[PDB]
């Protein structure tokens, strides 16, 4: 099956695209990031990883927007192509209707733009998994993209490397994130990014980002100083 | 140039005169200026004879794709559409003025015209080109609604040779067409047949 | 036989050229970046192939700003068309807003221009494969002073202290062990020079070592011969 | 082989290999199924939900490519979203030059078109979605029309596209649609799709009812909840 | 034929302080002998600490500020920090520039706190000159407005007089008494003023009544 | 708008008038005509400020980038050719500039003159602006290569404040500024008021 | 006018067997002679000639610009080009710049390459051609010449005398015309020699 | 349209408590003569908004195309966002001044009346792309004669009841009408509330013409 | 309003051109050279509108100056003159058109001395002797009357020291100092400005 592999235009004679699949592993490789939503507030809980002790940790939630926020999990070059494509489309909206974009509308505009590299030869499917957090008109909203280029609405998601063990936890507490205060909605989500770690790991101000929109508040990411009130209130794996 | 078009229950009448001028020279004193767009949509056209035949010809290319693709009779209101497309895109290149009258089986008798600037209008009579300003009066005094295809046929006849008299671009034979379900009839008026209204007498 | 194309993702899920650009780096001098309070230091080895060679000629080590350094290592000639990407997008910065880039600002720069290379790109002359250099990009800004990796892969991070090299992973542990927050420049100009040395197989000296350092006071400067022995003398 | 690399190459048998593995990707896909009536065409899709994490009316595999027209898709959704947008983008421009909403018979022909141009090339891949086109004019009356990747577009008094289309024709075939109203037919679309959905695989199932007719006043639009319920409820009492 | 340009009228003001940055603008929009509205302010706020005054066509003056928001979001993304008044300068006049051969007919005027937070007033021509002032006047009425300034605020042409400082009470006094003698002899100014205060507490927005005609 | 710059054997003297106009308005008495390129290069500007200010800052940004690149500063020569050669490409557009290139370079101290038509000339003396011709006289009455440096600057600011006095457009403080080979240097700047009350 | 601003006279005239051109030597910028050597007759194929007058610039360019063509087509065909083709290429050369013209009239003078036939034909600044049984004139002076050659011409005139005509109606022409004169050149083609002659002019 | 061709007149704008009320006559002219007299130039962009065109009718006609499909593109994409009666002002300010720049404008002045989130917006788009937002609104000779009476009405009593805009946007038409040439005495009147856009059908508005007697 | 002229003989060709530069009312320069050396045996005079005569005569000499280096023997005078009529013409009716009149002069070893006058049209004719400007009028008569093919050297430079005076005594511009050189088979020679104050 070396043939069917190599390039997007080729389908396998099982109906699949092996080149799609090969780009949506490398979000798995990438590290853990949970999104999760209230009737408020939305929020992006981010796992920052460190390449070595002295190196600080990489980047991984972005603003897209006043009310438009994206965490990365993949390779981060096309994940910066995606978000300046983002970033240009929102302002767009602005400049033409001064509205800010839905952010259900933004999400389609980058569907088709992942797709269309997936179908054309010589061309690779963007390999990044984005969480988007935005507050429209209709509300809160947590959205995942893949290098497949399927976008799907989440009441809460969780991507990158040992993701399924934060879906777990997700699933389990699903009830109680939309009425939980902003505090409380944060805190789920940490436990969760907690679970991915690994046991001897633990959650540290250094490497935890978390990015807030909501209704009276712009998308905001809190630094590691900023991280510690979050943090303060927590309970013991 | 007066180009005229009446709409009757289950048809329209068109009309037009057939002098073509460059200056005060007639380069046709018999041109025909209705032009069959499709089977049973026709145009009358004023204005610069160049513009008109050109774009007269672009739309019965366009049409008759549209037609054979939909395997369908054409619409009036596509035909008329296409023009204003054409017209209002290259409003400021054409000098013409072109009134679309015809039939379709879903909206039977439609007279559309669209002036110079390619707007689009939707009228029970239709008049164009340099004779229609003086035939304004006579054409909204005499026009009366449920006129019948003959009646139309004399409404159409009797202004148009108004116009011929007091318009200097306007002269020659008036050439009549009807178009209805039953297809198209075009008769040719000249020297007696053209209505005649008595002039003044007071040497 | 080169049958997969230049953008193919591996099994895995990583791109093969860009991982094949990564292995190219290891090929390249060990260049030591040591970002302390005082200043961010820079040094490389220069690897002279023969005595015939004039050492100057070799340019680890160059100047994007006069707040700005950075030293590479890797294939160098990939490397000058990342360098004027840099100096010419500062200067572009200085028209525009009257004010000094900031040294992430310019590595976000650079980094975006790694990953721009297509097959079936749409201009005629467009870049075929992944750039082959890393770059530590060392400059004081109003945050102050920072040093950031810049690698083939188009990643960007801050770095504390960093080694890009053939002896880079032997150089990193010891860069860990060495490395304190309090360092003043002057220490970590000798604990560079004592990592590079142990790394280097040529012995340390002024002509086969560059080492350059741009503090909060000073513009950006590249330590002169005679500068050099005095430090080396101390080693 | 290496006759099946490439969608520019004819196999020795004359079949155009890439084609029909862009098919067999239709058929993974979950079944989605189109019954035409007297007063108009109505849908329904066995979206299967993959996580409970997902937002209820996440991938929908409905939408409206026109105010008159609507789309139910099978296969890969990213494919079949790009075919929703040249489809609304082809209805657009008839508006604009010919000044009345485009035909269905037209609509599908035009988008077919499209999915045709790539089996043609080495350097594009087929689409991996086939999808139906419904529409309810008073001049055109009831329309239903399938697209598969291959390009050939024929109009159907009902069909079933997905995994269980060969089970979903036959139940759809005992329904005399033609004498049916939308109203009766609505149960009808829900009952079908349950009885074809597989609860021990590929379980989660929910269900999407769209229909354009005339009691929608030839407008598609998602089949009001109280409807959609009531259908639901027929289902699962046939179902026993 | 078509004319591009149409004036609108509208003056603006800005008058920088040791603490403190005023920019001030008439509320009159006028197409010729005619008034378009009563309430159209020309001072925007482009960030915490600077406000832009733009008088002139205002279809111009509509898209330069559209564009300008549109750079200041582009820059903070980039370089994740908020663009301070002396790059807002900068930019402007790289962007009036770029129009040079069909220029945009907008008089601007910057007024904002610095980076030390000492007052800052930037003056800008349509195609793009820009210079660092303590008052500067633009619009109809500048011609007016610059030369009470020039005395007042400058001490010009006055001898034995004391240099005091500004104060933000008497500029605030000195803005509405040069405002409603303009409005006095011109006809384009007139309605209201709209005074905003940029100090580090933050841009505050006060309005005074002016004659309607 | 008065320029003036000479060379004499302690360098080159760039002086220059404050006063900006709109029409017959004086919108400014403090605009800052010479622009410093690099610490050993000066240009001056005249005519429009927009075009001066725009064209002057490019070249700025491209003899920057040239030192970054050839490890050494660009010439006074090649500075001047490369604002000439992109002042051409819009000539006829309507582009107003006039200016004078001074600086020190390994061939010795160096002025030239650029203009919006496209003359690009080397000499001892020049003078561009509205009050040239003014400036011309007092320069050329007073001029010496031997001049000592006090005596240079004092030409340059009697030759701009006479230009100021018969040209309406010329006024404000005059600017002066004195190239050496260490690098350029702001010697004073003198508001032709107080210059008046002295000459006269 | 254009075509007056640097001046010139070029005519051609038909024998029993023999072509004669002729054209003034004069070049000016308008009131001013800077040379009176100039070149308007341009060998093409040995007994073909052309001679062009109008701007000097288009002058030359055309005569340029036509030899580069005639050098590749008679290398390509391997054949001398023939008279008639000659007209029709200048005349596709001038059409190119129909809607921005090169200002200059061509007047060709050539013997068959193997008949030996004369043949004489004039062209318009746009590549009108028009072929002639007796002369055709082009230039500032073409009324004067017009009137000289109705007058002298004669059918069946042998090369001697067809000399003695061109020449009188070029010299008296050109005596007619202030920007043309300062000298004129003949060159008589016949099968078996060519002869150029320069006359005795009014310099003035 | 560097030259316009057939033409509408003024078309009037005034906001009242819970909706806006615009009135623009059914007269399309080219130059004097009345050529179309029967054309609606009132457009009903969305539920909340309604669009009155005072110049080309063409370019009115083509922008009403452009405007059509992007609402009906809206609706497709049922999303929960319809576009507000201020995002249609600010994408018509946008269009208009991009036309102005290419030299090729579109020769229309347009009021924007809309009605969303218990708020009433009145906006005005000119050719040059001049635009701003105004309790009273007129365009052409509306500027010059209706405006001042609708203002001085607005001044004195802010809020005004729908019956009592409707009462002064009929003594404003009848106003056009005496001393406007290009003005028709058919006219239509569209209203905006939390209800809809509604667009009454042509009315006449009553005249005096008793000072011709007193000219004597 | 600048003047360019040139003088050929036997065995050499003599140019001079006007020394001044002169922008509006003043003369910004009194030692500019109008003259560009092509190669070792030729020079370019240019005289024309402002920048056009800098980038005209500029890329010509660069171009010339390629041919040597790449073919390792420089142009022939007339190939020269013919490259830059081509240039020159080529540009006039492109929307970028030198106003430029340029005289060349060149030694050839084969053909000896040429000099040739070019208008800004693009005329390219060869000429015993040429000037160009307003001083060409007043100067062109005294050459005419006093060349002779034979003239030598030092006979060349008293003619043209007579065509300047003229220009002083005639001429309403002021044309102070004039440089003059020399093209022969040793090659292009500087001689002594002639200077009238
Ligand atoms: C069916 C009609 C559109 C034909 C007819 C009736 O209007 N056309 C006309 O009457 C119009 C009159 C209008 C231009 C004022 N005449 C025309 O369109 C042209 C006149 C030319 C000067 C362009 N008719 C014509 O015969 O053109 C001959 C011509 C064409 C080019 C140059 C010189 C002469
Ligand atoms: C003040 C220096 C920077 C330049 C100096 C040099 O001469 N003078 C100038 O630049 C001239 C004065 C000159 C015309 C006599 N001044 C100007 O050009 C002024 C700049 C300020 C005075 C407002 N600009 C101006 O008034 O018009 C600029 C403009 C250009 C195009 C469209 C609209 C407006």
């Amino acid at each position: 099956r070396n043939q069917y592999d190599n390039d997007v235009t080729v389908w396998s004679p099982q109906g699949r695209i092996h080149q799609i699949e090969y780009a949506m592993e490398a979000v798995k490789q990438g590290s853990a990031t949970v999104g999760l939503k209230s009737k408020t507030h939305a929020v992006l809980v981010a796992l920052k990883r460190a390449q070595s002790e002295l190196a600080a940790h990489q980047k991984k939630i972005l603003h897209v927007d006043n009310h438009i926020g994206i965490s990365i999990a993949g390779l981060t070059a096309d994940a910066r192509l995606l978000c300046n494509f983002m970033r240009q489309e929102c302002l767009d909206s602005r400049f033409v209707f001064d509205r800010p974009l839905p952010v259900s509308r933004l999400v389609s505009l980058i569907g088709s733009k992942t797709q269309i590299p997936t179908q054309r030869y010589g061309r690779r499917p963007y390999g990044v998994g984005l969480l988007i957090a935005g507050y429209d008109d209709m509300g809160p909203h947590i959205f995942q993209t893949c290098p497949s280029a399927n976008y799907f609405d989440c009441r809460a998601m969780s991507i990158g490397a040992r993701s399924q063990s934060a879906r777990t936890y997700l699933e389990r507490h699903m009830s109680e994130f939309m009425e939980c205060n902003l505090n409380e909605l944060v805190k789920h989500g940490l436990r969760a990014l907690r679970e991915t770690l690994p046991a001897e790991q633990d959650l540290t101000t250094k490497n935890v980002s978390i990015g807030i929109v909501g209704k009276d508040l712009e998308f905001t990411i809190y630094d590691d100083d900023d991280v510690s009130p979050f943090l303060e209130g927590l309970e013991e794996r | 140039t007066t180009i005229m078009a009446v709409q009757f229950d289950g048809g329209v009448v068109l009309g037009a005169d057939s002098r073509t001028t460059t200056g005060s020279y007639i380069a046709n004193r018999v041109t025909d200026k209705l032009t069959p767009i499709h089977d049973r949509i026709f145009c009358c056209r004023s204005g610069s004879a160049a513009d008109t035949q050109a774009v007269a010809d672009a739309v019965t290319y366009q049409l008759g794709f549209h037609s054979i693709e939909l395997n369908e009779p054409p619409l009036v209101h596509t035909a008329a559409s296409l023009f204003k497309e054409m017209c209002y895109r290259y409003r400021e290149d054409l000098m013409a003025g072109i009134i679309i009258a015809g039939w379709d089986p879903q909206e039977g008798g439609q007279v559309y015209s669209v002036p110079m600037g390619g707007m689009m209008v939707r009228q029970s009579f239709a008049i164009g080109g340099s004779g229609s300003s003086y035939i304004y009066g006579y054409v909204d005094a005499t026009y009366r609604e449920g006129m019948t295809k003959e009646e139309c046929l004399q409404f159409t006849a009797n202004a148009l040779a108004l116009a011929m008299e007091r318009d200097g671009s306007s002269g020659g034979v008036i050439r009549l067409a009807a178009i209805a379900e039953s297809g198209v009839e075009r008769q040719v008026l000249l020297g007696d047949q053209i209505p005649k209204f008595a002039v003044a007498t007071l040497p | 036989e080169y049958d997969r194309g230049v953008n193919t993702f591996s099994p895995e899920g990583r791109l093969f050229q860009v991982e094949y650009a990564i292995e190219a780096i290891k090929l390249g001098s060990t260049a030591i970046g040591i970002q302390t309070s005082e200043g961010v230091c820079l040094a490389v080895e220069k690897r002279i192939t023969s005595p015939l060679m004039e050492p100057s000629s070799i340019e680890k080590i160059v100047e994007i700003d006069a707040h700005i350094g950075c030293a590479m290592s890797g294939l160098i000639a990939d490397a000058k068309t990342l360098i004027d990407k840099a100096r010419v997008e500062t200067q572009n910065h200085w028209f525009t807003y009257n004010e000094t880039m900031t040294v992430e600002s310019v590595t976000q720069a650079v980094s975006n221009l790694a990953l721009q290379f297509g097959e079936e790109d749409a201009d005629p002359g467009a870049m075929s494969r992944p750039f082959g250099v890393a770059l530590l990009f060392g400059g004081v800004d109003e945050k102050g002073p920072q040093l950031f990796h810049m690698d083939p892969s188009g990643t960007f991070v801050q770095c504390d202290a960093r080694a890009i090299g053939s002896a880079s992973e032997g150089a990193q542990s010891s860069l860990q062990e060495v490395y304190h927050k309090s360092m003043t420049l002057k220490e970590a100009i000798k604990s560079s020079l004592i990592i590079l040395k142990q790394v280097m197989e040529e012995k340390l000296n002024a002509t086969n070592i560059e080492l350059a350092t741009v503090q909060p006071g000073q513009n950006f400067h590249m330590f002169t011969k005679e500068e050099l022995e005095e430090v080396i003398k101390d080693i | 082989t290496g006759y099946d690399l490439s969608a520019s190459t004819f196999s020795p048998d004359g079949r155009v290999f890439q084609v029909e593995y862009a098919m067999k990707a239709v058929e993974n896909s979950s079944t989605a199924i189109g019954i035409r009536c007297k007063d108009g065409v109505v849908f329904g899709v066995e979206k299967l939900v993959l996580s409970k994490l997902y937002e209820e009316g996440s991938n929908k595999r409905l939408f409206n490519v026109d105010r008159h027209v609507g789309m139910a898709v099978a296969g890969l959704l990213a494919d079949a979203r790009s075919l929703a947008d040249i489809a609304r983008e082809e209805a657009s421009n008839f508006r604009s030059n010919f000044g009345y909403n485009i035909p269905l018979k037209h609509l599908a022909d035009r988008v077919a078109m499209y999915v045709h141009a790539y089996t043609l090339y080495s350097a594009v891949r087929p689409f991996g979605c086939s999808f139906m086109l419904g529409s309810y004019s008073v001049n055109d009356g009831a329309q239903l029309y399938m697209i598969d990747p291959s390009g050939v577009s024929y109009g159907y008094w009902g069909c079933a596209i997905g995994k269980a289309r060969q089970a979903a024709k036959t139940e759809i075939e005992k329904l005399q649609m033609k004498e049916m109203t939308c109203r009766d037919i609505v149960k009808e679309v829900a009952k079908i799709i349950y009885i074809v959905h597989d609860e021990v695989k590929d379980k989660a199932f929910e269900l999407e009812l769209s229909w354009v007719g005339e009691l929608t006043n030839g407008r598609h639009e998602i089949v009001p909840k109280d409807i959609r319920e009531e259908a639901e409820k027929y289902a699962k009492e046939s179902l026993k | 034929r078509f004319s591009p340009y149409v004036f609108n009228g509208g003056t603006i003001l800005a008058i920088a302080g040791e603490d403190f940055a005023i920019v001030a603008s008439d509320t009159r929009l006028s197409e010729g002998f005619s008034i378009h509205t009563r309430d159209s302010p020309k001072c925007y706020k482009l960030t915490d600490k600077t406000v832009i005054g733009c008088s002139g066509f205002h279809g111009d003056c509509l898209t330069l500020t559209k564009i300008i928001e549109a750079r200041l979001k582009m820059y903070k993304h980039s370089n994740n920090k908020a663009m301070t008044t002396g790059a807002i300068a900068a930019m402007l006049s790289t962007i009036l520039y770029s129009r040079r051969f069909f220029p945009y007919y907008v008089y601007n005027i910057i007024g904002g706190l610095d980076e030390e937070g000492k007052g800052a007033v930037y003056s800008f021509d349509p195609v793009g000159s820009y210079q660092r002032d303590s008052f500067k006047a633009g619009g109809s009425a500048s011609a007016m407005l610059q030369p009470l300034l020039d005395n007042q605020v400058g001490f010009k042409n006055m001898q034995n007089v004391e240099h005091v400082p500004l104060s933000l009470d008497r500029a605030m006094r000195l803005v509405k008494d040069v405002f409603i003698s303009a409005a006095e002899r011109d006809v384009y100014t007139g309605d209201a003023l709209r005074i905003c205060i940029v100090t580090k507490e933050g841009i505050r927005e006060e309005t005074v009544s002016l004659r309607k005609d | 708008t008065t320029t003036l710059a000479f060379k004499f054997r302690h360098g080159v003297i760039v002086a220059a008038d404050s006063r900006a106009t709109a029409g017959a308005y004086i919108a400014s008495q403090t605009v800052k005509k010479v622009i410093e390129i690099n610490p050993y290069l000066l240009g001056t500007m005249a005519g429009g400020a927009a075009d001066c200010s725009f064209w002057e800052r490019l070249l700025a940004r491209q003899c920057r980038i040239y030192e970054l690149r050839n490890k050494e500063r660009i010439s006074v020569a090649a500075a001047s050719k490369l604002l000439a050669n992109m002042v051409y490409q819009y000539k006829g557009m309507g582009l107003s500039m006039g200016t004078m290139i001074c600086g020190w370079d390994k061939r010795g101290p160096g002025l030239y003159y650029v203009d919006s038509e496209g003359n690009r000339i080397s000499g001892a003396t020049f003078s561009v602006g509205s009050g040239s011709v003014y400036a011309y006289g007092v320069m050329d009455r007073g001029y010496s290569y031997d001049l000592e440096v006090e005596q240079a600057y004092d030409l340059a600011r009697r030759a701009i404040y006479q230009a100021t006095y018969r040209d309406a457009y010329s006024g404000g403080a005059v600017n002066l500024y004195h190239v050496r080979e260490d690098g350029w240097i702001r010697v004073s700047s003198d508001n032709v008021a107080d210059l008046h009350e002295k000459y006269s | 006018s254009i075509m007056s601003y640097n001046g010139g006279a070029v005519m051609a005239m038909k024998g029993k067997n023999c072509v004669a051109i002729a054209a003034d030597r004069r070049f000016g910028i308008q009131a001013q002679m800077v040379t009176t050597d100039f070149q308007k007759i341009f060998p093409m194929g040995d007994r073909l000639y052309i001679g062009l007058a109008g701007l000097a610039t288009d002058v030359q360019t055309v005569a340029q610009r036509l030899k580069f063509r005639l050098n590749l087509y008679e290398l390509k065909e391997g054949r001398q080009i023939k008279p008639y083709t000659l007209m029709s290429m200048v005349a596709n050369l001038l059409y190119e710049k129909r809607f921005g013209p090169y200002y200059t009239e061509p007047v060709i003078a050539g013997l068959d390459p193997k008949t030996f036939k004369p043949f004489i034909c004039s062209l318009d600044l746009i590549g009108c051609p028009m072929v002639t049984d007796d002369f055709v004139v082009s230039g500032t002076c073409a009324e004067q010449m017009y009137g000289m050659c109705e007058s002298l011409w004669e059918p069946n005139m042998d090369p001697d005398h067809l000399f003695e005509t061109i020449s009188q109606a070029m010299l008296n022409a050109v005596d007619r015309d202030a920007v043309s004169g300062m000298g004129v050149i003949v060159h008589i083609i016949e099968k078996d020699k060519i002869t150029t002659r320069t006359l005795k002019a009014r310099m003035d | 349209t560097q030259n316009p061709m057939v033409t509408g007149t003024s078309v009037l704008g005034v906001k009242f408590e819970g909706g806006v009320v615009i009135a623009a006559d059914m007269l399309g002219s080219y130059g004097s003569l009345a050529r179309f007299r029967n054309i609606s130039r009132i457009m009903r962009v969305n539920n909340s908004t309604m669009l009155g065109a005072s110049g080309d009718y063409a370019d009115f006609q083509y922008l009403k195309q452009v405007l059509g499909q992007m609402v009906i593109d809206e609706e497709l994409l049922g999303d929960g966002h319809s576009y507000s009666p201020r995002a249609i002002h600010s994408w018509l300010t946008r269009a208009m001044y991009s036309r102005r720049s290419k030299m090729n404008p579109l020769w229309n002045t347009m009021v924007i009346g809309g009605y969303a989130d218990g708020e009433s917006f009145l906006g005005y788009v000119d050719m040059l792309g001049v635009a701003y937002e105004a309790p009273s609104l007129a365009t052409g000779y509306g500027a010059y004669l209706a405006q001042p009476l609708l203002r001085e009405v607005l001044e004195k009593q802010p809020v005004l009841s729908q019956t009592e805009a409707r009462d002064l946007v009929e003594r404003c038409m009848r106003v056009l009408y005496y001393r406007d040439a290009r003005s028709y005495n058919r006219f239509q009147i569209a209203t905006v509330t939390e209800k809809g856009v509604e667009i009454e059908g042509p009315l006449s508005t009553e005249t005096n013409w008793d000072i011709a007697h007193m000219i004597s | 309003m600048e003047y360019l002229i040139g003088i050929q003989g036997p065995d050499y060709v003599l140019v001079a051109s006007d020394r001044v530069a002169a922008s509006n009312i003043v003369q910004m320069k009194d030692d500019h050279d109008k003259m560009f050396k092509m190669s070792e045996k030729i020079l370019l005079l240019c005289v024309g509108e402002a920048g056009d005569t800098v980038q005209f005569a500029e890329y010509i000499q660069k171009n010339v100056q390629l041919y040597k280096m790449r073919n390792g023997y420089e142009l022939s005078p007339t190939a020269a003159a013919n490259f830059t009529r081509r240039n020159l013409a080529d540009c006039l009716r492109s929307r970028t058109p030198y106003h430029v009149n340029l005289l060349l002069a060149g030694y050839d070893e084969h053909e000896g001395p040429a000099l040739y006058y070019m208008d800004y049209l693009a005329a390219l004719a060869k000429a015993p002797f040429a000037a160009h400007g307003y001083g060409a009028f007043l100067t062109l008569s005294i050459l005419d009357r006093y060349y002779t093919p034979t003239i030598s050297r030092e006979r060349a430079v008293e003619l043209l020291r007579k065509c300047l005076e003229e220009l002083q005594k005639r001429f309403i511009l002021n044309l102070p100092t004039f440089s003059v050189r020399i093209i022969d088979k040793n090659g292009i020679h500087d001689l002594d400005n002639i200077s009238f104050p």
